[PDB]
C-alpha cells in the first residue's frame, strides 16, 4: 500500500490511505463560559474533549432557560480539521458520558475553583453539518 | 478596557492552581461587626473594642481594619440599613414575635434591589412579574391597596372612599409588599412618614452574612410559599454569654470570610453594569 | 392510569408536548380552606367576590373557585371531607397544638384503606408496620392492654378496666401505634368516638398544607428515624391575613405544579 | 463581567439598525428638576397631571415621567440625589451665586470616589490633581494649615486655630483645591459638616444640566487653562415658565440623543463610597 | 499485629453473608434513659416488668434490656456514664435550656480524649479547632484573662480577678471555645468544679438521642458555618408517654440499624485508646 502510494504521488496522481480510527484530533480538554460572575453560581457555556478520533461536547445552563426567549437556549461547537477526510463512517450518540458527574473545575487563569453538579436532559433539535 | 461589552471566556481544564491568597485578603480588606446595643451592656467594659482588635491581629487583620457599629433593635436598624465596608456580618437575637420582620431584614440586606421612585397621587400602579416588589420604609408606614379592573373601576373598593380600601400594613418601619401581578392598583401610603419605592431584584449580595443568635432556624428570604431555601451565608448559633458569641467569631474568621465573597458590583469590571 | 400489571414501553427522543397547563385550568376546580378568624380581621362581606375576579386573571374560569372555612384544627379534624379537584389548606401555628398538627397532616396527605372494629366482641392486633388505628369523634378515651399466648393480660387485668394503660384522653383525632404481633383487648368510649383499622398507602396528591406561623413541626411518619419534608409541606410568615391571600392568588402556577389530580 | 480584558473586532462593512429610539422611550424613566419659584408662577394643582399627558404624545408611557422639586441651588447642594434613569436639571442664574453653580455642576456631571477624613487625629494631603476634598453639610467653615518637612507650620502656629487661613465660610458645598503634596491640618466645624477625601472618575453620563437665563459661565476643570463646554450644558432665555416647560417636552428627543442611559449607579447617591 | 495499620484488599464479587440482625439481639445489651417524671405519669411499678415482655417479642432476651433514669437534663449532665452496649436516652425539650441540651449532645454523641489542667501553675492556650475546655461539677464559674506576648493582660489585670472576662457561671457542664493560639489565665472556682482540656477524636457510635417534643435545635459543631444533623438525632412529638414507649419498642430494628458498636470497645483497637 505504501509503495503504491509512493509511486502514484510521485507522478502527481490521486492517492489515498485507508485508516481505522485515525488520530486526526489533537488532545484538547477545555471549556467556554458565555455568562459568568465571580461567585460562579449562574453559568452558561460548553465543555468538550477532543482526543484521538472522538468528540464529546456538552452544553450547560444553570437557570434551565427560565428567562430565555421561548425557554430555549442555543449551543454550538465547531471543530476544524487539519487534512481533508473522505468517505467516513461516523457514529453519533445523544449523550456525553464524561460530563455527567459532579466535579470541581478551576477558573480560566487558575485563580479559584468552581462547582458543577449536572442533571441531564435530552438534546433538542440536533443538526450536524460537514463543511468543505 | 471594553467595559460595556460581554465577551466569552475560554480556558483549559489542565492548569496549575495559584497560591493560597487568603492571607493577602486579610492584609487589604476591611470588616464590620454589628451587634444590638444590649450586648455591650452585659460586657461591662469601655475597652472591649480595644480587647477584640488585639485578637484580630492574630488571624492576620491589622489594627485599623475592623470597625464596630451598633443598633438598638431590628425594628430600628431596618428604618435605614446601609452596609459600608468590604466584608461584614450582622448579629440578631431571636424573637418569637418578630417572625416576619427578621425575614424582612434578611431579604433587604442579603439580596440586591434595583429601585425606582413612586408617586401615590398621580398614577395607577401594577407589578409586572415575580421579581417586582414594593419596598416601603420609614417612621410609620400604612398601606392600603384598591385593585382596579380593565375599565378602572374598583373591585371590592370604592375608588373615592379611602375607608373601603384594603389594608396590607400597619405602622411598620419596613414593608415589602407582594400583590397579584398584572392588575392596576390604587394606593394609600401615608407618605408623611413613609416612602414607598418600586423595586426589582437582581442577583443577591455576596459580602454580608447573617448570624441568628439563638432560637429556631426559620427565614423565608424568597417570596413564594412553595420554597424557602437556607443559603450559605445565613446561619445560627446558641448563646448564654455575649463573650462566647464574640470569641467564636474571632476564632473562626477564616471560615466566615470563606462563605462570603467580594461584592461583584464593587469591582471595576461592573462599570456599566450598575456600579463603577 | 396506574398499573402494577400491564407494562408500558414508550421510547426516547420523542417530542415534548405543548404546555397543557392552560387546559388544566379550564377543566378543574380549586378549594381554599381558612380558619374562621381570618374572615374576621378582613371584615368585608364581599371578599369572596373580590378574590374570584383575581383568579380569573390567572386563567381560572368564573365557576371553579370555592371558599370553605373551619373553626380550628381541633374542630376541622373530626371529619375532613376533601372532594374538589385541587385542595390546599391554611393551618395557623399554635405552639401547644404541635402534636395535633402532625396528626391532621398524616390524615390529609396520605391514603388510608380502613376497616371497622368491634371493641366488645373481638381482640385486635396490628400486623404490618403500616397498620395504624385511627379514631374520630367527639371524645375518644382509648385504653389498651397487651396479651400473652394464654389469653391473659400482661400488665393489666382483663376484667378490671381501671388497671388498663391509656393512650388518649378526649381527643377529636387519635392515630395510635402499638407494637406489632401482640393481640390486644380494647376499651374505648364508643358513644362519642369511632375507632377503625386503617392501613397506609401512597400519598394523596390533591391536597396540600400551607403552615402559617412558626417552625416546621411535621413527623408524618411513625418511626423516630425519618421525618421528611416533601414537595408540598410548605410554610410562610404572616402579619396580616389579607396579605396572605395575595400570595396564594399570585403564585398559583407553582402551587398547582407540585400536586396532581384525582384521576 | 469577568472578561473585560479581551479585544473586540468588528467589520467596517456591516449593516445598521432600524433606529432603536421607541424602545428607549417605552422601557425607561425621566425625572426633571425645577426650583420652587416655578410652581408659584405656574399656578396649578394639575400641571403634573397636565404635562405627563404631553409626554404621552412623544412616546413615553404614563408611569415613567416623575417630577421632583428643590428650593434653591444652595439647599439642593446639601445632598444632590439622582433617582431615575434620566435626569435633566433646571436652574436659574444670578450674579452672586457664581462659584456655587460650577460647584454643583461639577459634583453632578462627574463620577466621584469618596473616602472619609478624620481631621482631628491625622494630617492629610492631596496626591495628584484628580483628588479634591468635597465637604457638604448645613454650614461649615474650613481653615487649613500647611506644614513643612519637620511637621512645623508655615504661616500658621499648629496649636492656634486663629493663625490658620480661611477657605470656606458657611457654604453648603465646598470643593477645595490645595497644593498637591504638602501635609496639612484642618479646622472644619465637624458638628455641621462632613469632609471627604474624594477622587475624580469619568463623567456621569445620564444627567444633563439646563440653566435658565444669563450667560454661559461655568468652570468645571480645576485648572484655569481649560474651561470646556460639554454636550450636556445648555442655556435658555426665559420670560415665563410655560415657555420653558413646553420647550423641554417638545425637544425631548434632542436631549435623549445626548445622555446615554447605560450608566445607572443603582443607588440614589451622587458619589461613590470607598468602593 | 495490634498497632501497625496494615491495608486490606477485598474483591467486588464476594457474595453477601446472612442477615445477622437476629444474632445481635441475642448477645448484646440495651439501656434506656428516661426522666424521672415518666414514671409519675405511668402510675405503675410493673411497667419495667411489662415492657420486658414486649422486648421479648422483637427478639431480646429477658435479661438484656436495662432501664436507667435521671431527674433532669441539668442533673444528668453532671457525669453522664453510659455503660451498656447500645444506649438510647430520650430528653424533653425546653425553650429556655436551648444551649444546655446541645452541650449535652456534644459530649455524648462524640468521643473526647482528655488531659488534666492545673490553673494555679500554668497558663493555657488552645492549639487547633479540636481543643475545647470541658468543665463539669456541682457549680462551675469560669473566668478568662487573655495575655499578650509579654505576659500582660489585654483588658484584664493579672492580679485583680474582677476585671476578668466571664464565660459561664453556675452550670453543670460548660464547653468553652476561646481564640486558638493565645495564652490565657483562668479563674475557675475549683471547689465544686473540675476542668480539663479535651480534643475531639470522632463520633461515639453506640448511642442515640431522641428529642421528645419541640422544634429542631441541635448544634454539635461549635462553629457558626456548620450545624450538621446526623442519623443518630431523632425527634418525636408527644402527647402521652405510653405512646412514646410503644414507639421505641416497635422500631428497635431501625434504632439499632443506624448505630454501630463502639469502635474503642473492640479488641481490635488495642493500642488506639481502648474503651
Ligand atoms: C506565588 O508566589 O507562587 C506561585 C507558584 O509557586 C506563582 O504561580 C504565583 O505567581 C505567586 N503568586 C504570588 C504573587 O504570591
Ligand atoms: C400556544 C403554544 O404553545 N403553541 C403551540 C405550538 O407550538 C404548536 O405547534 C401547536 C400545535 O401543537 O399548538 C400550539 O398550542
Ligand atoms: C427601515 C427599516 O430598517 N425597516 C426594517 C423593517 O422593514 C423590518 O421589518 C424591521 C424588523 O425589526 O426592522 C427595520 O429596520
Ligand atoms: C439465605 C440463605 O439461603 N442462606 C443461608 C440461610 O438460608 C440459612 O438460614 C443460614 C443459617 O445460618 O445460612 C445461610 O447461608
Ligand atoms: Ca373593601
Ligand atoms: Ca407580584
Ligand atoms: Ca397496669
Ligand atoms: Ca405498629
Ligand atoms: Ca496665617
Ligand atoms: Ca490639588
Ligand atoms: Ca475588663
Ligand atoms: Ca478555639
Amino acid at each position: 500500500e505504501y509503495i503504491e502510494n509512493w509511486n502514484l504521488q510521485n507522478r502527481r496522481q490521486r492517492t489515498g490511505f485507508t485508516f481505522h480510527k485515525p488520530n486526526i484530533f489533537p488532545y484538547s480538554a477545555s471549556f467556554t463560559l458565555n455568562r459568568s460572575q465571580p461567585a460562579h453560581d449562574n453559568l452558561m457555556g460548553t465543555m468538550w474533549l477532543n482526543a484521538g478520533s472522538e468528540i464529546q461536547v456538552a452544553g450547560f445552563d444553570y437557570s434551565c432557560a427560565i428567562n430565555a426567549p421561548a425557554n430555549i437556549q442555543q449551543f454550538e461547537h465547531i471543530v476544524p480539521l487539519r487534512r481533508v477526510l473522505t468517505t467516513a463512517t461516523i457514529t453519533l450518540l445523544p449523550d456525553a458520558e464524561r460530563f455527567s458527574f459532579p466535579r470541581v473545575i478551576n477558573s480560566a487563569d487558575g485563580a479559584t475553583t468552581w462547582f458543577f453538579n449536572p442533571v441531564i436532559l435530552r438534546p433538542n433539535n440536533v443538526e450536524v453539518e460537514f463543511l468543505l | 478596557q471594553n467595559y460595556g461589552i460581554n465577551l466569552p471566556i475560554t480556558g483549559s481544564m489542565d492548569t496549575a492552581y495559584a497560591n493560597s491568597t487568603q492571607e493577602e485578603t486579610f492584609l487589604t480588606s476591611t470588616l464590620c461587626l454589628y451587634y444590638p446595643t444590649e450586648a455591650a451592656t452585659e460586657i461591662n467594659d469601655n475597652s472591649w473594642k480595644d480587647t477584640l482588635s488585639q485578637l484580630f491581629l492574630t488571624k492576620g487583620w491589622p489594627t485599623g481594619s475592623v470597625y464596630f457599629k451598633e443598633y438598638t433593635n431590628i425594628a430600628s436598624f431596618s428604618v435605614d440599613p446601609q452596609l459600608y465596608c468590604d466584608y461584614n456580618v450582622v448579629l440578631m437575637k431571636y424573637d418569637a414575635t418578630l417572625q416576619l420582620d427578621m425575614s424582612e431584614l434578611a431579604d433587604l440586606i442579603l439580596n440586591e434591589w434595583l429601585c425606582n421612585p413612586m408617586d401615590i397621587t398621580l398614577y395607577y400602579y401594577q407589578q409586572t412579574d415575580e421579581a417586582n416588589k414594593w419596598i416601603s420604609m420609614g417612621s410609620s408606614c400604612t398601606i392600603k391597596v384598591c385593585p382596579l379592573n380593565t375599565q378602572t373601576l374598583g373591585i371590592g373598593c370604592l375608588t373615592t372612599d379611602a375607608t373601603t380600601f384594603e389594608e396590607v400594613a400597619t405602622a411598620e418601619k419596613l414593608v415589602i409588599t407582594d400583590v397579584v401581578d398584572g392588575v392596576n392598583h390604587k394606593l394609600d401610603v401615608t407618605t408623611a412618614t413613609c416612602t414607598i419605592r418600586n423595586c426589582k431584584k437582581l442577583g443577591p449580595r455576596e459580602n454580608v452574612a447573617v448570624i441568628q443568635v439563638g432560637g429556631s432556624d426559620i427565614l423565608d428570604i424568597t417570596a413564594d410559599p412553595t420554597t424557602a431555601p437556607q443559603t450559605e451565608r445565613m446561619m445560627r448559633i446558641n448563646w448564654k454569654k455575649w463573650w462566647q458569641v464574640f470569641y467564636t467569631v474571632v476564632d473562626y474568621v477564616d471560615q466566615i470570610i470563606q462563605v462570603m465573597s467580594k461584592r461583584s458590583r464593587s469591582l471595576n469590571s461592573a462599570a456599566f453594569y450598575y456600579r463603577v
